[PDB]
């Protein structure tokens, strides 16, 4: 509903070409810090650490990256760096104390995305990857070598695989389908679709696993939300039943990033969302925009913890423009969402009607707070 | 030079601009009204919806200002008390030829029942050649026999001061000479970029101040009714005077904001004249001085200096009285906090757009309109702080 | 009268003349107060007995039998005229029977008249006897099957069977004559099947001219044939079955080569694959060259060693001797030291008897051999005694 | 004669003023010393004012005045500075004498502080042989450093011999004081300077040393210099310098600080427009504010060597001005970059030239990566190379003219293997970057955009056409059918390629089949029998393929659609014969992924033949071993070829030779006697086991293609001699047999 405009930023060199897919950020040193990742098609991966401008370290792959990731995806308690190059390869290479990694396993060709997590509730941790033609495919970490698993054909193109709370209170498998639509993939040890009209061919996003109190990241979700390119988004919630509707927007702009950060601080998490030419929107629970208009044309986008200065986690978001640079604003935090003023702020507290109705008309009450604020003598 | 605190304000909307403004864009209405350099000008306010309120930017459209024309400078005020009305004014060139046609126009819809409506007021057009370029449209109130009356002033490429007051009779606005109500504002050298009248409220004299392109500050003490010079002070610096400000910390002071000097302020004018400065420490490092204001931003009831500089700074300097008693610091002005702004800053104000008795900051930017809150949290707290100081102080020390 | 017509021709197929000789001259008791027509035909039998058995002997030194036998007309053109006669039927069946013989007694005279014919000639140097077929041909290409009832069974295919070994016989008499080595090979073992079937099967002069003459054609045709033969043989075997046989000249020729020692021995012939069968199909090629006059038949060592220039040097340039098929040539080659004894027996084939040793032109012993190789080999006898 | 009375103050000076008066005395009086105006001086005897109120005096006599007593006063005047206060000082025990002396630290002399400012300037009233002056305004007061700092260049590069040293007037104290800002403050300055060569020692000065024998003295010519400064008035006050030295230097002075103010000026004109003020303070507004200005030349280097609009909607000199030139270099370079885009849309949009390198690159930099599809290769055995570089190349070919089938333009790289092809559209340019790497063939898709969703959601039907299965596909099963019509072991690539597309995509238009065939071959070896059968394939219309190594069967034909027809056949347990077989399939009409009955009814035809080949042709497999042992049960293997043979009789080769079949049986009894004895190495004796049906066989030394026979069966007395054929050379067969059948006759007639 307003507009701002963010100051602090960093400004990172970058040289070279990335699919939208090939950008993250996480811990790769295991420090409890946040460390930017981003894979290029020619066949190298930077890391970018602090406030620096240079790349923290570069570590060399084999063939056209696609994919790229950091998690806990050998079950061993590290936290890993994971690369898939559109061919057949798979890298992982140990970042925790050039940079040529120590491990090598060729896998189906095609690999669009990636997501690591445990979907069926065994405490291993799998690896799955969504292919450009419709086809899902399951692995693990077998005690080392990664054998295969399930696999799920599809007739929609894939976008985004996320994995969520389900309905009963188990982890869930959704991938995306053109049309606003996705589908749940059946448990690994056949695929269900859903339709939330528009072209059939509009591209759309999806992510889900989004925070709702203070504390329950370790376990629990229900709300998930969907973006279409030609511009509209949607917040959806589980249940049991049915799919409850929480929010739908319709912008103006083409929409092709979809994640979650938290700007407030209270726990909750918001969406946010970038176009191609950098109008950015954030949303809250509770329909309530905020957006940020970056004067540039963008690549990619990222919204996550980062460890800026001062070594100290903070929200930041991320930004790829064509002008070679990465653009990392981080103090993006706001005190709240919507807009008041002290009269309406100070209503909601009784200790102020107990404080007037011991000291004995709205201008009564402004030329009282005047007095107060501006003439305390 | 280092801040010693945080600052204290929150953004809350952002209205961005086709094309830039200049300093003369802002002025008053409680609203807000800026405009651009290609004819375009927007009117600020806020809406109240049930427990939140909605930043509103809704377009002017003038009449008499053709599609090619360029504004300058604008300004506006509020009828003297005895006659109630809103006074619009508008400076622009017509691009006529290379060599440029200066206008004014002057807007007031006399018609009773709508005098304060702006929309009446967007079409009462007064057209008015110049035969100068003009700078910056200022307005004074004057107590002229009895009554007390509000005149423009002008500043010309022409290094004079011109006056225009309304007429009783046929209700036009034509320009009078300036030596029968300012006789301090003849026989200048250089073209006069901002100029201060500070009256002295419950009596008849007041305090002139100007500064120009080369420099030279001006302060002089009048009397109204008299209408006589009772002391002159000159000074010559360096570099556009941007800003001169006359304020109050008896016992008045000025703020003088080169362009290429940093800040100072002259003390004790009245007893000393323009010999005693303070000068703000490091308030130079961030390109040059563009606006400035003084007013109360800690809520404490005490002055604080903001200045807002090219490098996108928004600086504010508070006061270190002799309250303190450290001689070596006695009388001084320190760096309170440092705020940073993504577009060059032009122009402020100090006005509560909300309507709770808290005064936002609305900043004039290359690229819009920002409107800064203080942190509501922040202000929450010392409300009721200050409520519990004074609920018991009404009767353990007063009965 | 058909039950006395039993013994009839069938008992005169053999050589036996003496049962119908005396049985038609009884007739006259034989056929007592029967139908004056069958006498007619019994007393032209009775006398065709006679006439047969005058062939027979083929003797005819009134002489010669020509009109003789058709004095034995009127009664084979007229036995029947149409105790009375009961008329056709099987009193006309003599006329049928009639016409049967009467061009047995034609072709009988016209058999004869060649018979006259071979003794006529009986001389010269070279007797044709491809013209001889060709004028034979007519008579039996005239007389074929119109005499063909039942009771002529016997003489009806024993005179065409006798000319057909004549035929064999006579063709044979061309095709050895032109090195025909399997149509000569052929001709006789048609004729020898069929003269020991009727010959053998029991003489006139026909008989032992007519084997004077196959065996003079065997003994020159294991002659002529010799090199052939004796490859595809046993080693000394063969010389037991040209042993068996009258003159024999490789029996002969191998006392000359071994008491007088002739050295050197050999049978030209002017111009044909060679020697053997060979398909009609196969690559011919032309008798053509400086020595195409082959030496088919050497009986000592391999042909000579450096001279056979005079072998036919001597041949073509003395050539008005041999050609009168009645003398022998001699020369003498100065550094061969060969005198040369060729001699014609034949119009193609001749032999040389070339030497290696002076011989001087008084050698009459050896002139004597060859005359009588020659007067064995020009078919003089066998036609001079055509009659005893 | 005239006379002209002098102080007593030079009293011992009368010598030091005969060279200060001659130095005067030389320039109005061109040259007892005469001199030409006739004049002849002659020297006689008897608080600035008074020292020197015009004691020795002037006897001359004329043949003026006024002159005569001007150049006294010059004597004086120049020669109280030379000697009362130049020789002033400027400012362990060796290491602060010589540092007062350069005044680096310490105080000037109070001379240089007061009283030598005013002095110097009394002699321009007075006609002097060295003084000067200038004067400057400035529009304001940066300018000191940058006019201290090149005029002490000047100095130096003028005449390095003076060294400049600065002494502020340090705001507070008072004159006498000159030690080595604040606003609205009248900053002060003396930057004097002085040669340090002239002490211990008295063409760039404009005086001589007077005379060092004329009295036995140092003349005091040594030469000093001085800039004044009072706010915003500088002052020059030279000394001895040469005339015109001294005045060009007064003349450059004058031109740098006209410079300096022609930078304030364009500078001035910057400020007023960084708060919006582009119509009031424009360039040219008033030697260097005339309409011809070097306006980056300013706002570069201090020295003398649209703007109005320049930032609108966009040493304070060094700094406010590096700042414009950067402004106006980011719009020299967003220019430089959006016509070279523009250029190759409107060149490739409606007209349907080789572009360099770094234009590509720019044009991929600006483009956004939308798609991408890869394909294996499947031929290479390393992927499980020339055999494979060649193949790779051709079907880098035949997918780019498939791409120009649907609209698709090669692009030219233009010198200074990876191929790009282009398409443009009103929404944008379509690029492709086609390349082949290591294993994999891949292909990506740029975009460059240029109402809007007419470009993106169209381009996606570049996407949908793009075919890189079906394409591989059908390129792979016609890279199969060439091979066959003509190692690479050809069953073991087709096992992979079934292994590694089991289904096959739809889109293409060649099929393949994989069976196996199972023949039952109970009498002779399955391993037996394909080795004979490759021996003989040109009887059996197929051929064989040179694959430890192993044999293939293969056929063709044109069967119609789908165009030609292509077999692959490949081989308790050793009577079974399993035999692998494959369908090919290939069209013709089209050669690109255009977007199985007839294959199951070829594998019909393929099966029968794969039946008849064996079924049938199997007979022959095992009569070359009856050949074999018929060379050199027996009695019955005999029958058996003749059970399938042709025989013909000799009646039906020569006519004459009919006569032997119409002969008695007797004779071949004897007949055959005569070979069993004559050649026992080539006839063949069988006979039955109650021996009434006897044969007998003669072979050939090489006529092995044909066989005389010689049958005899006295039982039944039936008999025939028969030629039996597997025809020049028979005949030669046909001679030697001949004779004897001839010969035995011969026995016969004796």
């Amino acid at each position: 509903m307003r507009s701002v405009s963010y100051v602090q930023r960093v400004a990172l060199e970058f040289s070279g070409s990335l699919f939208p897919h090939a950008i993250c950020l996480g811990d790769v040193d295991n420090d409890t810090l946040n460390e930017l990742v981003v894979g290029d098609t020619s066949g190298k991966v930077s890391v970018y650490k602090n406030d620096d401008s240079r790349p923290w370290l570069t570590c060399s792959c084999q063939g056209m990256l696609t994919c790229v990731g950091v998690g806990d995806v050998c079950n061993k308690g590290k936290n890993l760096l994971v690369a898939v190059s559109a061919e057949g390869w798979f890298h992982l290479f140990d970042l925790t104390p050039e940079q040529r990694p120590v491990f090598k396993q060729h896998i189906p060709a095609n690999t669009k995305v990636m997501l690591i997590s445990d979907i069926d509730g065994d405490g291993c941790r799998e690896l799955v990857v969504g292919y450009t033609d419709r086809v899902v495919r399951a692995f693990r970490w077998e005690e080392g070598q990664l054998v295969s698993l399930k696999k799920w054909m599809l007739e929609g193109q894939v976008d985004s695989l996320s994995v969520t709370l389900g309905p009963l209170g188990l982890p869930e498998l959704m991938v995306s389908q053109p049309g606003c639509a996705y589908a749940i993939l059946l448990c690994t040890w056949d695929v269900v679709l859903h339709q939330t009209i528009h072209n059939k061919n509009v591209s759309t996003h999806l992510i889900g696993n989004i925070k709702q109190g203070h504390g329950t990241e370790s376990s629990g979700s229900g709300l998930f939300a969907l973006c279409t390119l030609d511009g509209t988004l949607k917040l959806m919630e589980e249940m049991e039943e049915a799919d409850k509707l929480l929010w739908s927007v319709q912008v103006d702009h083409q929409l092709f990033a979809l994640e979650k950060l938290d700007v407030t601080g209270n726990g909750h998490e918001e969406v946010v969302a970038c176009a191609w030419d950098g109008q950015t929107y954030i949303i809250d629970h509770n329909r309530t925009v905020v957006r940020f208009q970056v004067d540039e044309n963008i690549r990619a986008f990222c919204a996550g913890l980062y460890a800026c200065k001062e070594g100290r986690n903070s929200p930041c978001l991320v930004y790829v423009t064509f002008n070679q640079k990465i653009y990392v604003y981080w103090e993006v935090q706001l005190e709240r969402m919507e807009s008041t003023n002290l009269v309406k702020l100070l209503e909601t507290k009784p200790e102020y009607h107990s404080l007037l109705q011991e000291l004995g008309d709205l201008p009564v009450t402004r030329a009282l707070l005047h007095q107060t604020l501006y003439h305390p003598d | 030079a280092v801040a010693a605190g945080p600052c204290p304000l929150r953004e809350d909307s952002f209205t961005r601009f086709s094309s830039q403004s200049n300093v003369y864009g802002l002025a008053g209405g409680g609203e807000l009204l800026a405009a651009t350099l290609k004819g375009k000008v927007l009117g600020f306010r806020y809406q109240d919806l049930r427990q939140k309120i909605r930043p509103v930017a809704k377009e002017l459209q003038f009449n008499y200002i053709p599609v090619d024309a360029e504004i300058v400078s604008i300004d506006t005020f509020n009828k003297s008390p005895p006659k109630r009305g809103l006074v619009v004014g508008i400076t622009f060139i017509k691009d006529s030829g290379d060599k440029g046609s200066p206008f004014l126009n002057i807007y007031c819809d006399y018609e009773p029942g709508s005098e304060y409506n702006l929309d009446s007021i967007a079409q009462s057009c007064l057209n008015l050649e110049l035969q100068f370029t003009p700078f910056q449209l200022c307005h004074a109130e004057v107590q002229v026999g009895d009554q007390l009356e509000t005149v423009f002033l002008l500043s010309g490429n022409d290094p004079a001061i011109h006056l225009y007051k309304e007429n009783e009779g046929l209700h036009q606005f034509e320009e009078q000479p300036v030596e029968n109500l300012f006789p301090e504002l003849t026989n200048l050298t250089s073209s006069v970029l901002w100029l201060d009248v500070h009256n002295f409220p419950g009596t008849s004299r007041r305090l002139s101040a100007l500064g120009c392109q080369s420099g030279y500050v001006r302060v002089a003490h009048v009397d109204q009714r008299s209408r006589e010079v009772l002391q002159m002070w000159s000074v010559l610096q360096d570099g556009p005077i941007s800003r001169v400000i006359v304020f109050s910390l008896d016992e008045y002071s000025v703020l003088v904001a080169s362009m290429l000097e940093p800040a100072v302020v002259y003390r004790d004018l009245l007893n000393r004249g323009l010999e005693d400065q303070l000068l703000l420490p490091g308030s130079d490092q961030f390109d040059s001085v563009l606006c400035s204001l003084v007013t109360d931003v800690d809520l404490d009831g005490r002055p604080e200096v903001l200045v807002a500089t090219y490098g996108q700074e928004l600086l504010c300097y508070k006061y270190r009285g002799p309250e303190s008693g450290l001689p070596e610091a006695q009388h001084g002005f320190h760096l309170l906090w440092q705020r940073s702004f993504s577009s060059p800053l032009l122009a402020m104000a100090h006005v509560d757009l909300t309507g709770d008795g808290l005064q936002e900051l609305a900043v004039v930017s290359l690229k819009g309109v920002h409107i800064l809150q203080h942190s509501l949290i922040q202000a929450s707290e010392l409300v009721l702080t200050r409520l519990r100081h004074q609920v018991e102080q009404r009767r353990r020390r007063l009965q | 009268e058909q039950a006395v017509l039993e013994t009839f021709f069938s008992h005169l197929g053999i050589f036996s003349y003496d049962k119908a000789k005396d049985n038609v001259e009884k007739e006259r008791e034989a056929n007592k107060s029967a139908g004056g027509s069958w006498l007619s035909l019994l007393a032209a039998l009775a006398h065709l007995a006679a006439a047969e058995k005058v062939y027979h002997s083929l003797t005819y030194l009134k002489d010669s039998i020509r009109t003789i036998y058709t004095s034995l007309h009127n009664e084979l053109k007229k036995v029947v005229t149409g105790l009375g006669g009961t008329a056709p039927h099987v009193e006309e069946l003599l006329s049928h029977l009639s016409e049967q013989l009467c061009f047995f007694v034609q072709a009988r005279m016209e058999i004869a008249d060649f018979y006259e014919k071979m003794y006529t000639l009986s001389t010269q140097k070279f007797i044709n006897a491809e013209e001889l077929v060709g004028l034979l041909d007519a008579i039996m290409k005239k007389y074929s099957s119109r005499f063909h009832h039942p009771i002529l069974s016997p003489l009806e295919s024993s005179f065409q069977l006798e000319v057909d070994v004549l035929c064999h016989l006579l063709k044979a008499q061309a095709q050895v004559s032109e090195w025909k080595f399997l149509p000569s090979l052929v001709n006789l073992h048609s004729a020898h099947t069929k003269l020991q079937t009727w010959g053998q099967i029991f003489p006139p002069h026909l008989f032992l001219w007519l084997m004077k003459l196959k065996n003079m054609l065997l003994a020159k045709f294991s002659f002529y044939f010799h090199e052939a033969l004796s490859r595809q043989t046993t080693a000394s075997e063969m010389k037991t079955l040209t042993a068996k046989a009258n003159p024999d000249f490789f029996g002969k020729i191998s006392s000359f080569i071994r008491k007088y020692d002739a050295a050197n021995v050999s049978l030209i012939f002017d111009n044909f694959q060679g020697h053997g069968y060979h398909h009609p199909h196969s690559y011919r090629e032309a008798p053509k060259g400086v020595d195409q006059y082959p030496a088919v038949v050497s009986l000592p060592s391999d042909r000579p060693v450096m001279h056979w220039p005079n072998v036919i040097m001597i041949m073509t340039d003395r050539t008005s001797d041999l050609n009168s098929l009645e003398k022998v040539v001699h020369f003498y080659d100065d550094k061969v030291q060969s005198t040369y004894f060729l001699t014609r027996p034949e119009p193609h084939f001749t032999i040389v008897i070339i030497f290696e040793s002076k011989k001087s032109e008084r050698d009459s012993h050896f002139i004597s051999f060859l005359n009588e190789v020659s007067l064995a080999l020009k078919n003089p006898k066998v036609f001079a005694s055509l009659k005893p | 004669v005239l006379h002209l009375a002098l102080p007593t103050s030079c009293r011992p000076w009368l010598p030091a003023l005969a060279w200060y008066l001659r130095q005067n005395l030389l320039i109005f009086l061109h040259s007892l010393d005469i001199y030409l105006y006739c004049i002849t001086l002659a020297f006689v005897d008897e608080e600035f004012e008074q020292l020197t109120q015009v004691a020795p005096r002037l006897r001359l006599d004329v043949w003026l005045e006024e002159k005569l007593r001007g150049a006294a006063r010059q004597a004086l005047a120049d020669a109280i500075i030379e000697l009362q206060l130049l020789p002033a000082s400027l400012c362990r025990q060796k290491r602060r004498t010589t540092q007062l002396e350069e005044g680096e630290v310490g105080t000037l002399h109070p001379v240089f502080a007061r009283v030598a400012q005013r002095w110097m300037e009394f002699m321009v009233q007075i006609g002097c042989a060295s003084v000067s002056r200038s004067s400057a305004h400035m529009v304001s007061r940066f300018l000191l450093p940058s006019i201290l700092s090149e005029f002490t260049a000047l100095v130096t590069s003028m005449a390095g011999d003076t060294s400049v040293r600065i002494f502020e007037q340090h705001l507070g104290s008072e004159p006498e004081i000159f030690g080595p800002p604040r606003p609205a403050a009248e900053r002060h300055l003396l930057l004097l300077g002085r040669n340090f060569l002239q002490w211990r020692r008295p063409a760039m000065q404009r005086f001589e040393p007077g005379g060092d024998g004329s009295s036995g003295r140092n003349a005091p010519r040594q030469r000093l210099l001085l800039l004044e400064v009072v706010d915003k008035k500088l002052q020059l006050l030279t000394y001895n310098w040469a005339p015109d030295l001294g005045a060009a230097l007064g003349r450059a002075l004058v031109r740098l600080v006209q410079w300096q103010n022609a930078r304030a000026h364009l500078i001035f004109c910057l400020l007023s427009q960084k708060l919006g003020l582009f119509h009031h303070y424009g360039q040219l507004d008033f030697p260097f504010l005339l309409p011809t200005m070097e306006v980056e030349t300013l706002i570069r280097s201090a020295s003398p060597p649209p703007f109005d609009e320049a930032l609108r909607d966009i040493d304070p000199v060094t700094y406010h001005g590096q700042q414009f030139l950067e402004i106006k270099m980011a719009e020299r370079r967003e220019l430089e970059r959006q016509m070279k885009m523009e250029n190759l849309f409107v060149t490739w949009q409606q007209r349907s030239m080789p572009i360099s390198a770094g234009e590509l690159e720019t044009l991929k930099q600006s483009s956004r990566l939308v798609h991408y599809c890869a394909t294996a290769m499947l031929f290479d055995p390393a992927a499980w190379e020339p055999w494979l570089k060649e193949l790779s190349l051709a079907f880098l070919q035949q997918y780019v003219q498939y791409l120009q089938s649907i609209g698709f333009v090669l692009v030219p790289l233009r010198p200074p293997t990876t191929y790009h092809l282009q398409r443009a559209l009103p929404g944008g340019i379509i690029l492709m970057e086609l390349a082949f790497q290591g294993c994999y063939f891949c292909v990506k898709q740029f975009a460059l955009e240029c109402l809007s969703m007419l470009f993106t959601e169209e381009c996606d039907k570049v996407r949908d056409l793009m075919h890189v299965h079906s394409f591989s596909y059908d390129f792979h099963l016609r890279l199969v059918h060439q091979h066959v019509l003509g190692g690479y072991h050809l069953t073991t690539f087709l096992r992979h390629f079934l292994a590694h597309h089991p289904d096959g995509p739809h889109f293409g238009r060649n099929h393949i089949y994989q069976g196996t065939l199972e023949l039952p071959t109970p009498l002779i070896a399955a391993h037996q029998l394909y080795n004979y059968v490759a021996d003989h394939a040109s009887s059996y219309h197929m051929k064989p393929l040179r694959m430890h190594n192993e044999y293939a069967l293969v056929s063709a034909w044109h069967s119609s659609d789908d165009f030609d027809v292509s077999l692959l056949v490949c081989h308790a347990e050793r009577h079974v014969l399993r035999l692998q077989f494959f369908v090919v399939l290939t069209s013709q009409r089209e050669l690109f992924p255009r977007l199985f009955p007839p294959l199951a009814a070829e594998v019909g035809m393929a099966r029968a033949r794969l039946a008849q080949l064996v079924r049938l042709a199997g007979g022959h497999c095992r009569r070359d071993t009856l050949w074999k042992r018929l060379f050199l049960l027996a009695l019955a293997e005999l029958e058996e070829l003749l059970e399938a043979v042709h025989a013909k009789s000799i009646g039906d080769i020569d006519p004459q030779l009919d006569c032997f079949l119409s002969m008695t049986v007797s004779w071949y009894q004897s007949l055959i006697k005569v070979l069993l004895s004559r050649f026992p190495q080539s006839c063949r004796h069988f006979q039955s086991p109650d021996l009434g049906t006897q044969y007998l066989v003669v072979l050939n030394q090489k006529f092995t293609d044909c066989f005389v026979l010689v049958f005899l069966d006295s039982h039944l007395g039936k008999t025939s001699l028969t030629v039996v054929f597997r025809l020049v050379s028979t005949y030669h067969h046909l001679e030697s047999v001949i004779n004897t059948a001839c010969f035995t006759l011969w026995t016969r007639l004796l």
